[PDB]
């Protein structure tokens, strides 16, 4: 059932003014704030990742596809741990200057046990 | 006190049809876990490729940003006011169960915004948008698949404990019920005869004799 | 012999097989749905219809010799390929696909 | 001869319900379950048989019969919905396929129409063999065009909507009695087919 | 006639089918879960249960006729809708519900 | 007249047993399964039933006694206990809630406290029904402060291990001997309702 169709961006100022700029999410008038999240090397805090987050994944029932760097996961993994529902979806994806590596993933932690 | 008579042709049903139940359950985690693994290995694939491909595009757009010599990203964030690729919410039945899926959708409304007027300078960005509108297609349709892998992985744990349940707890109730509900009529249907035999026998054995 | 084939054993044994495949896959196919079934599923699903209502079936004055059930058996059992079939010797499988 | 039994011997497998099973000739089911959802006599289709049916069926069959056809596919549609019903409730259903879904349909509204029935009325308990003909073959009409409408691509609700009125007047055409011809036949069941017809075509497009 | 409605039979009929659809629901739930469980079985398993624990119980020494049974039968009863209800005709049951 | 039935076979069909508990009036339980852990006789709503239990409640109940509601709602628990075993046991523990979880600990702890007869340092001495009724109303007011806590949020552990000292000292509390500073009430459960509201104002905030 069609519940929902936006689409969260959670990464850097490059990977996100790029996917701004192609075009996967925006800003809707009903909530008052953005569908974006711009994260910085060293200029911002762990807890604001963890809040919007939480507040994407648990405050928000109309997000459709939520993607999230492994490096910023990295830091808020252990919130990001926590959810495991499909509602949003979740997809661990590599960071820009970063290696990628399939341990940081979440979702592939608890589909390889008990497959 | 539990019923004696008639009890074997209702826990027959009950015995076959968790007998049934527990091959078509075995069957379903079999075909489960089989669409797990491939979803599982599509998943890390897809996941790969996605990587590299918004890897190769973050990188063009960093570097056309840094070969602009501006923020663009200020000024195109908040300019930002609608979306323009979509996704519409469907269920696919696909190895009997409810999976999710994303279906992409393009509409005119969200097209290029008016915030490069540098002259020869908006080229780099009216391009870097026009590699990445074409390049978040991959990621977008490549990352659709983890809404169903998730549930797959999500009803294989239901299938494989209602598959060892089912299997465990049908055939020994019904099985001991049965055989001590057969052993027991045997014996209480018999013993009507050997007795009425019994009094056929002495009254026969009476009426001779005098 | 002389009155019944050497492959009848041969045919029935994949005949037999074939139509438990194809009663396991009737119920399984409902169970796992038209689009998450096997490719073998529906064949033998096909072929235990066909081979029910077409061997099984069977009029009241309407008589039939060993011949005629094993050219029946190879004629049901030409939809499936050759990779499909282990229960026969290669000549006359080849000779009687 | 119509002649009851009833088990009292302590099974229901007992000697005098196989011997009088055994010795009789036709076979009328009754479940004390199935008359328990207002549908007596519940009737089962596995345990049912007639060796008459090749007898009658050339007198019948010579005057207008066409009981058969409908009734052989009435029988596997009533035992592939027991099937489906047993699987579905054993299994654990997540998911329905349409060509199962319309037989199962197709047999509640046959168990609905045919099972249903009472021993004090006339209007719902009393219908003629060719009004009964005619309403299984339209049955029998609307399941074969289900059957061949969602082979050529279609969906479930899509097929039920796109009958709409034609199961409707079916169902409810099973209350009233014959007051209107010059014989057993109605006008109301010829005129079924040719909107069965547009409606069977209007259903797979 | 004068004592007691027509539609005694009818809605007993339905709240029986209710009660076997309701025990039928829960020994099928009981086994594998929320999965097997449709949603007229939801509204049988708590209606066996709604109506178990309020027509059946009831004082001593406590009287009531058979219109007051009737209307808290009708009450009791409306748990299901019309469209999945076929022991009873539609114009009592349009009438009375 | 107290009198024991055994069967004849090892099955409770027996014309002995069925006669003897047709004929009786009261019936007092015994699982097996609760045997081995040391609790036989244990039942509590499930094998057992006493039709003069409502007016020795109503009689007994009437200056002294508050039993007739802790009974109650015990027997309710007591009851819901075995649905909630067989569908943890039969589905699992993630569909259930904490409320079925706490209902199973107070299940197994009043049914351990009371089915339990066997000490582990001496036997157990005479219990008046003043002395069972500080530990069912114990029991009643954990299992309310437990089911009422979790509403307000609070973890299962956290107030499992909030009980603490209360479960120990309620099993020693059937050893010791009657009449330890009063006939009617105790000094020892005073402090469980003290201690389990102090536990359950600190789990709720």
């Amino acid at each position: 059932a069609e519940k929902r169709t936006l689409i969260a961006v959670i990464a850097d100022e490059d990977t996100t003014t790029g996917l701004l700029l192609a075009g996967i999410g925006q800003i809707t008038p009903e909530t008052q704030e953005k569908n974006f999240f711009v994260y910085q090397e060293g200029k911002t805090t762990k807890e604001e990742i963890t809040d919007k987050f939480n507040h994407f994944t648990e405050e928000r029932d109309d997000i459709a596809i939520l993607l999230i760097n492994q490096h910023i996961a990295e830091n808020i993994r252990a919130r990001v741990d926590s959810f495991t529902n499909a509602f949003p979806a979740i997809l661990e994806i590599p960071s820009k200057d970063h290696p990628y590596d399939p341990e940081k993933d979440s979702v592939l932690k608890r589909v390889r046990k008990l497959f | 006190v539990f019923p004696t008579r008639m009890t074997l042709g209702l826990m027959k049903t009950k015995l076959k049809g968790a007998n049934q139940g527990y091959s078509l359950l075995k069957r379903k985690s079999e075909a489960l876990t089989k669409r797990f693994r491939d979803i599982t290995k599509r998943i890390d694939d897809a996941k790969q490729k996605m990587g590299r491909v918004m890897q190769t595009a973050a990188f063009s757009l960093a570097e056309v940003s840094y070969a602009t010599g501006e923020n663009i990203g200020y000024q195109v964030q908040e300019s930002v006011s609608t979306a323009r690729f979509k996704v519409r919410a469907r269920q696919e039945n696909v190895s009997g169960v409810y999976l999710s899926q994303f279906e992409s959708y393009i509409d005119p409304e969200i097209n290029d915004f008016r915030l490069t007027g540098l002259g020869r300078g908006g080229q780099q960005v009216q391009r870097a948008k026009e590699i990445y509108s074409r390049a978040v297609e991959t990621l977008v349709e490549l990352a659709s698949l983890q809404t169903a892998f998730i549930i797959l992985d999500e009803v294989i744990k239901v299938t494989n404990r209602r598959v060892n349940a089912i299997e465990h707890v049908i055939i020994p109730r019904t099985e001991n019920t049965i055989a001590y509900i057969n052993s027991e009529l045997d014996e209480l249907d018999r013993e009507e005869f050997y007795r009425l035999k019994k009094v056929q026998e002495k009254k026969q054995n009476e009426t001779a004799k005098l | 012999e002389g009155m019944t084939r050497k492959d009848h054993g041969d045919v029935s044994n994949q005949l037999y097989a074939k139509y438990a495949i194809g009663k396991d896959a009737a119920a399984m196919k409902a169970v796992v749905g038209e689009e998450a079934l096997s490719i073998e599923d529906k064949l033998s699903l096909e072929f235990l219809e066909k081979f029910e209502k077409t061997f099984i079936t069977q009029g009241a004055y309407e008589d039939r010799t060993v011949f005629e059930s094993l050219d029946q058996a190879w004629s049901l059992l030409r939809i499936y390929p050759k990779e499909m079939l282990n229960r026969i010797s290669p000549k006359i499988l080849d000779e009687f696909y | 001869i119509v002649a009851a039994v009833s088990p009292a011997g302590g099974d229901f497998s007992d000697p005098v319900t196989t011997a009088t099973l055994g010795i009789t000739q036709v076979f009328w089911g009754l479940d004390k379950k199935l008359a328990q959802r207002k549908h007596f006599p519940s009737i089962n289709t596995s345990v049912s048989y007639s060796k008459y049916t090749n007898v009658l069926n050339k007198f019948y069959d010579s005057n207008y019969p066409e009981f058969p056809v409908l009734r052989d596919r009435m029988k596997e549609i009533l035992s592939n919905a027991e099937e489906l019903e047993q699987v579905v409730q054993l299994v654990g259903k997540s998911a329905l396929s349409d060509s199962d879904k319309i037989t199962l349909d197709v047999a509640t509204l046959i168990k609905e129409d045919f099972l249903q029935q009472n021993g004090y009325s006339t209007y719902d308990a009393f219908c003629p063999i060719w009004k009964t003909f005619d309403m299984m073959r339209a049955f029998i009409s609307y399941h074969d065009e289900a059957q061949k409408a969602v082979a050529n691509g279609a969906n479930w609700s899509k097929l039920a909507d796109s009958t709409g009125d034609v199961k409707h007047a079916v169902s409810s055409s099973k209350f009233f009695e014959p007051s209107r011809g010059e014989k057993e036949v109605h006008g109301e069941f010829e005129k079924l087919l040719s909107t069965m017809q547009e409606r069977f075509a209007e259903s797979t497009d």
